Order: C-alpha cells, then sequence, then structure tokens
C-alpha cells in the first residue's frame, strides 16, 4: 500500500525499489499571443527515477518532440512516464528489477499499474512522505542535460556523490530531501548556501560540493535555518 | 399455461414467482403456483419467515420438464424436483387444481414487465453459468460466490459469469495500455462480444441474470457482475448504436422494477453517477438517465 513515517526504514532495507517523480515530465512556459490570447511552449523534461538506497538516478530525458501533435498533453505525460518506467524495469537485469515502485503522485498509480500488469509480483504503490523531488531541475548538473538535450536520452546519475563511503542510505536520504527542500523553498538562498565558498568545489564527477563532514552539518545547519526563515516569512511568524 | 404443484407447504415461507411474492402460512393448504406464461424463463424462489437467512430458490422453463417442490426436513429448504412422465405428473395436479389450492401467476394483460427484464435470458445460458447437469433447473442462493470472487470456495458451487476485470492482460493490449485503459472499446467488442459472448444478445442476457440474481436473492457477486457489464459498455467509445439503444432500455426496467427501499444495497453510486455523467455514453441512456433522476436523486 502507500509508503509513510511508520514504514520509513522500509526504504533501506535489501529489497531492491524505486521512486518516480513525474513532477517535470511535461513543462510549459504561459505567454500571451499577438492576438492577445494565451499559448504554452513546452520546454524539454525529464522523469526522475531513483533508487533511494544506491543514490542511482535514471533521468529519462523527456524531449519536446514527443508532445508533438498530441492532445491532453497532462494526461499524456503520466503515460508517457509509466510506458519510460516499464520500458527501464524491461532493460534491467533480473536481478536488478525492483521489488517495488513507489510514485510520489497517486496520479501515476493506474498508469503505472497498467503498464506493469505483465509484472503482478512489483508492488505499485504511492506515499505519504512530501518529496521535494520537483526541486531536481535546481541541481545545475541535471537542468543543463535536461536542456541541451535536442533528442530522447536516458542520463545515469549518483545523486548521494561519494557520500555513502562515509554515512548511511538512511542519513544519506536525509541530506538530499534537505538540499531538495531548501532547493525548492528559495533557490537562490539555498545555492548560495552551496557554492559561497569558492575553496569548496563540485568535482567534474558529482553533484554537488566536496564538504567535509563537518562542512555538511554546517551546511545542513545553514539549509534548516533557510527553511525556517522562509517558514517565518510566508506566514508572518 | 403450466404449473408448479407442491407436495406441501410444513413451514411458513414467503415464496417468489417472477417478480411476485405472497406468504404461505406454517402448514397452509397451498398446492403451487398454476397459469405460468409459456414462452418465458421463470424463478421461484424462497424465504423462509422463521429464518430470513438464506433466501433461495430456481430457475426453471416449463417447456424443458414437469417440475414440482417437496420440502426436504433433512437439508431444511424446498426443493425442485423433475417427474419424467407426464401421465402420472397431469394426474396429481389436476385433483389440486379442482380443488382450487393454488396461487395464479398473476399476469396482468397490459404488463410486459418480465418479458422486459428477460428478453435474452434462455434456460441453457442459466445452466451454464451455474453447473448441475443433471437437472433441467438451476438452483441459486443469497450466498454463492462468483468465479471472479473466488480468485479474489467450493468451485461447485459457484456463479460461473464471465470474469470482467478492467487492470487485466485480457482488458489490455500491449502497446495500447493508454488506449485500451481509457476507451474499452477493444476489449468490449472484440475479447467479449466477438471472443467470448460471440453476440449482444447472449451478453444482454448474462446482465439481465445478473440483476435478477442480485435482485431476487441479495447475491452480492451478482451485482458486482451486473455493473460490471454496465461499465464496460458506458466505458467504451465504440459501440454499435443498436446495442445503445437496447441497453437503455434493460436498464429502465430493471431500475423501474428494483425496489425503492433496497436501492443503498442495489445500486453502487460510483458506477451510476460515472456511466451517466462521465462516461463515453453518458448522453445514450436517455430514459434510464430520465427514471434514475426522478427515481433515485440521492443516488446522484
Ligand atoms: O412425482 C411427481 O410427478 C409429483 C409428486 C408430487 C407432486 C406434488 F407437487 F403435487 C407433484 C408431482
Amino acid at each position: 500500500g502507500a509508503m509513510n513515517s511508520s514504514n520509513y526504514a522500509e526504504l533501506f532495507n535489501n529489497d531492491i525499489k524505486l521512486f518516480v517523480d513525474d513532477t517535470n515530465v511535461y513543462r510549459v512556459t504561459v505567454h500571451k499571443t499577438f492576438e492577445g490570447n494565451v499559448a504554452t511552449k513546452a520546454i524539454n523534461g525529464c522523469i526522475f527515477t531513483l533508487n533511494p538506497k544506491t543514490g542511482h538516478l535514471f533521468l529519462k530525458i523527456i524531449h519536446t518532440s514527443v508532445w508533438a501533435g498530441q492532445k491532453r498533453l497532462s494526461q499524456l505525460a503520466k503515460w508517457k512516464t509509466a510506458e519510460e518506467v516499464s520500458a527501464l524495469v524491461r532493460s534491467l537485469p533480473k536481478e536488478e528489477q525492483p521489488k517495488q515502485i513507489i510514485v510520489t503522485r497517486k496520479a501515476m498509480l493506474d498508469p503505472l499499474e497498467v503498464h506493469m500488469l505483465d509484472f503482478p509480483n512489483i508492488a505499485i504503490r504511492p506515499t505519504e512522505l512530501r518529496l521535494p523531488f520537483s526541486a531536481a531541475m535546481s541541481i545545475d548538473k541535471l537542468s543543463d542535460v535536461v536542456m541541451k538535450a535536442t533528442e530522447p536520452q536516458m542520463v545515469l546519475f549518483n545523486i548521494y556523490d561519494d557520500w555513502l563511503d562515509r554515512i548511511s542510505s538512511y542519513t544519506a536520504f536525509s541530506r538530499l530531501t534537505l538540499l531538495l527542500r531548501a532547493l525548492k523553498t528559495n533557490e537562490e538562498s539555498a545555492k548560495m548556501i552551496l557554492l559561497s565558498d569558492p575553496t569548496i568545489t563540485i568535482k567534474s564527477y558529482h553533484l554537488w560540493p566536496s564538504f567535509t563532514d563537518e562542512q555538511w552539518i554546517t551546511i545542513e545547519s545553514q539549509m534548516r535555518d533557510l527553511i525556517l526563515t522562509e517558514y517565518g516569512r510566508k506566514y508572518n511568524v | 399455461m403450466n404449473t408448479v404443484p407442491f407436495t406441501s407447504a410444513p413451514i411458513e415461507v414467503t415464496i417468489g414467482i417472477d417478480q411476485y411474492s405472497f406468504n404461505v402460512k406454517e402448514n397452509q393448504p397451498f398446492h403451487g403456483i398454476k397459469d405460468i406464461p409459456i414462452g418465458h424463463v421463470h424463478v421461484i424462489h424462497f424465504q423462509h419467515a422463521d429464518n430470513s437467512s438464506m433466501r433461495y430458490g430456481y430457475w426453471f422453463d416449463c417447456r424443458m420438464g414437469n417440475f414440482y417442490i417437496q420440502y426436504d426436513p433433512k437439508d431444511g429448504l424446498y426443493k425442485m424436483m423433475e417427474e419424467r412422465d407426464g401421465a402420472k405428473f397431469e394426474n396429481i395436479v389436476h385433483n389440486f387444481k379442482e380443488r382450487q389450492m393454488m396461487v395464479s401467476y398473476p399476469k396482468i394483460d397490459e404488463d410486459d414487465t418480465w418479458y422486459n427484464l428477460t428478453e435474452f435470458v434462455q434456460m441453457d445460458k442459466i445452466r451454464k453459468i451455474v453447473r448441475k447437469d443433471e437437472n433441467q433447473f438451476s438452483y441459486v442462493d443469497s450466498s454463492m460466490t462468483t468465479v471472479q470472487e473466488n480468485e479474489l470456495s467450493d468451485p461447485a458451487h459457484s456463479l460461473n459469469y464471465t470474469v470482467i476485470n478492467f487492470k487485466s492482460r485480457e482488458a489490455i493490449r500491449p502497446g495500447h495500455e493508454m488506449e485500451d485503459f481509457l476507451d474499452k472499446s477493444y476489449y468490449l467488442n472484440t475479447v467479449m462480444l466477438q471472443g467470448i459472448f460471440k453476440n449482444s444478445s447472449n451478453y444482454f442476457g448474462e446482465l439481465q441474470f445478473a440483476f435478477l440474481n442480485a435482485m431476487f436473492f441479495g447475491n452480492y457477486g451478482s451485482s458486482l457482475q451486473w455493473h460490471a457489464m454496465i461499465e464496460l459498455i458506458c466505458s467504451s467509445a465504440t459501440v454499435p448504436k443498436h446495442m445503445l439503444d437496447k441497453l437503455d432500455e434493460i436498464l429502465y426496467y430493471q431500475i423501474k422494477t428494483l425496489p425503492e427501499q433496497y436501492s443503498d444495497i442495489l445500486l453502487n453510486e460510483r458506477v451510476w453517477n460515472i456511466c451517466l455523467y462521465s462516461s463515453f455514453q453518458k448522453n445514450s441512456l436517455h430514459n434510464t438517465e430520465k427514471i434514475m433522476e426522478n427515481k433515485y436523486p440521492e443516488l446522484l
């Protein structure tokens, strides 16, 4: 069934599982037309498919060409997501295929269930967690590969960089969700926290800066302060 | 016209015959039902006065055999039986029809209700849903489960309705996942009508039999099946025009006959609101929509 705060250690057990977030699949800009009507222009999007235990991110880039001449794009986007996740599972060796797929939005349940009928033993589940995966496009290296794409593409990342050398996947996921929540809440301030100090850089093969263990404590504190600050600004607290 | 005689009526019981019902008192001089219209299937049904548990009954056609009811005191119910030989049967019954102790099937001459509820129902198809080959009549009761219910427990005592499951590989062609899930036409027209039922008459017969078993026995799996068969048509964008017009007639007479006071248990609010106001056929069921809005506006 649904996944929440009671069975949260389940995310980091040895049953292979994937989160699927479809927020950034269908993306548009809205603008006025010469005649004073409104029109959308689609931009490249992506499917965010993550193994929370290993950090492996299967970023499927959704090129605007997949929408050409199609109708009801918000509905189509869920089915396109399900199609692509299904294709990813089928492309993986049996012993790498997930036992569970957790969708961040309940509207993905029927599309993914229907595309996965051939896999009756893979559980398709929602979650009560509010996960900030929509902010993945605030990670500069992910946003860059999506916007530069001229055709459908799948790119593989480890969203935890090398953190699992030093911390558990429970702590790695916690750090990731705090970073993404801060980027979602105040992107400019979050990136300023992350990049202000030039003596700390992002390795060519990484997404985040090379903070020491004590520096990660500092950054994490500054992220929590940002989130609390914005909460106070929002509700006048 | 034909007759279903009773050996006796030893326990007080509410007897149904098609859409009619009457009460018989414990050991009252009741010798059966006479003037049963030839040409239709029928159902004789029972609900004991001292134990409303197990509604049960028998689907029969008087053209297929000579049928009587005797109470079996060991199994505690009224059983249908068949007298193979006509002369013996004709001799026992005429006696009772001369002594006037039979309820007459009360068919009003204007009234087409039973024909309208059973237009497509045939005994031969009933005997395939209800499997008990050594009898020409078919026993059904309140608690009998369907094959689909069993998959989700005795298979001999089950209702073998055609399984309908919108999230099944039978319903969804590989490569057509969104198409087939949002538009059930493939599943209706190729799998069900061309593949399993062969024609719409057989599909409508099963739909009608499911409704009647839900209404007369309170059989839950039968109600599920009735709604599934409605939702399959309404959820299809491509349905022959004659099928939609006949469905409207079938449903109108079903809603017309449903007891007002059983509407909370016999009608699924979700399915009916979907079918009438959201589905592809939301504007194709004018007579049914009109009776539903005027008789059960609460459900909508
Ligand atoms: O065996 C028969 O043919 C038979 C026996 C008893 C009755 C009773 F119902 F009237 C009717 C028919």
